[PDB]
């Protein structure tokens, strides 16, 4: 979830 | 955990660059991985990002001529870049950049040179003009001239001479060939010193033992 | 995009450097921002991530800060080992739903060259006449070397007293990670004809008001 929802 | 770009090298303008990023110790597909490049003497530049969710996002300049794809079966990601020009000459890196994650990982990078066959270096010994005033050290060198593409590797005495070596960054001549020098400073009682020059792109290795100049 | 300033800076050993980055839009989650250090010939080394978290094995005199669109890297008690180029890099993401579509990218700053000012040292200069086998090739390359010096130098070539303006290439090593000094190669390239048609070959390395010359006469070597 660090680069997206 | 580590990644590794496939081999770069000399490529004709207008051709296609294809680079493969192979992972070891982890699964590439569980992370988002980017391709980054760096033109000689310039800054880092993002090409595109293959998100963990499988979507590829490209820098605007790259979108029309780049494709980034994952091979889960082989634990690779691949960059294809088309219609190459000299502006695409750069070191190309596979990397999880790690803007927020604990995990960040970069390949060692691979040099891609757009310029049509490679050229092996000529190697000339560098020796002071005969005419010293007994000093405590002597400095010899090798001039590595006229090769393409980068890189070459230079060692002295097959790697046993590790101190006092200065190998200068290569410079690209107007002709497009590269050149550099390596010097070594040794105590004045030294035995002969030999430079070892390897050029993977032409599969050559040259050894030059530096003799003193006539006197 | 990322605007990184200054593009070049310097500090004395023990000083402080500050590097700023300004993003045209806000970084993802107001969190996704790393700083990298790169030395010549090496992969980038991550210093900081999530704006302010120290990466593993990174000294505590590196400090990251900021929020939104403005970010700062502070290097305290700077050392010769800090001589490097530094880059910020932000991540951006928007959308992600069917009706929004999605877009993501990273943006690297343009980089900052950091020169560390150590103890001044004058260069020693060496000149190497061309090997006998060089002349036979119709092209001659004369190498001059300025070793272990700080601060920067300028090199001049003279042939029989006439300053040269063409055929000269300089290559400087990175700063020594222990004592901040440089080394420099300067090469003068001539045809075998020109080389044989002159006598005295001189390289002059100037550091401020001090100049060091090394010379040779073609006839002597």
């Amino acid at each position: 979830a660090g680069x997206a929802g | 955990q580590s990644v590794e770009e496939s081999e770069g090298g000399l490529i004709k303008p207008g051709g296609i660059l294809t680079l493969t990023c192979t992972a070891s110790g982890f699964s590439l597909s569980s992370y988002g991985f980017s391709w980054v490049r760096q033109a000689p003497g310039k800054g880092l530049e993002h090409i595109g990002y293959l998100h963990a969710n499988g979507r590829a996002y490209y820098a605007t300049w790259a979108k029309s001529r780049s494709t980034i794809t994952r091979n889960t079966n082989l634990n690779t990601v691949t960059l294809q870049l088309t219609s190459l020009t000299a502006a695409d000459t750069a070191t190309y890196f596979c990397a999880k950049i790690g803007s927020v994650s604990d995990v960040a990982i970069w390949g060692p990078g691979t040099l891609v040179t757009i310029s049509g066959q490679p050229k092996a270096p000529s190697v000339f010994p560098l020796a002071p003009c005969c005419g010293d005033t007994p000093s405590s050290t002597v400095t010899m060198g090798c001039l590595v001239k006229g090769y393409l593409p980068e890189p070459v590797t230079v060692t002295w005495n097959s790697g046993t001479l590790t101190n006092g070596v200065r190998t200068f960054p290569s410079v690209r001549q107007s002709s497009g060939l590269y050149s550099l020098s390596s010097v070594v400073s040794v105590t004045s009682s030294s035995q002969p010193v030999t430079c070892n020059v390897a050029h993977p792109a032409t599969n050559t290795k040259v050894d030059k033992t530096v003799a003193p100049s006539t006197c | 995009d990322m605007t990184q300033t200054p593009s070049s800076t310097s500090a004395a050993v023990g000083g402080t450097v500050t590097i700023n980055c300004q993003s045209s839009e806000s970084i993802y989650n107001n969190k996704n921002l790393a700083w990298y250090q790169q030395k010549p010939g090496q992969s980038p080394r991550r210093l900081i991530y999530s704006i302010s978290t120290l990466a593993s094995g990174v000294s505590s005199r590196f400090k990251g800060s900021g929020s939104g669109t403005q970010f700062t890297l502070t290097i305290s008690d700077v050392q010769c080992d800090d001589a490097a180029t530094y880059y910020c890099v932000g991540y951006y993401y928007s959308g992600g739903y069917y009706y929004s579509g999605s877009a993501a990218y990273y943006a690297f700053g343009g980089g900052t060259e950091v020169v560390v000012k150590g103890d001044p040292v004058a260069p020693t200069v060496l000149i190497f006449p061309p090997a006998a086998d060089q002349v036979a090739t119709g092209t001659v390359t004369i190498v001059c070397v300025a070793n272990k010096y700080f601060p920067d130098v300028t090199v001049t070539w003279e042939v029989d007293g006439t300053t040269q303006t063409t055929g000269i290439e300089n290559s400087k090593t990175p700063q020594n990670s222990a004592d901040c000094t440089y080394n420099l190669s300067s090469t003068l390239t001539l045809t075998s004809t020109q080389y044989n048609s002159h006598k005295e070959y001189t390289c002059k390395v100037t550091q401020g008001t001090t100049s060091v010359v090394q010379s040779f006469n073609r006839g002597d070597c």
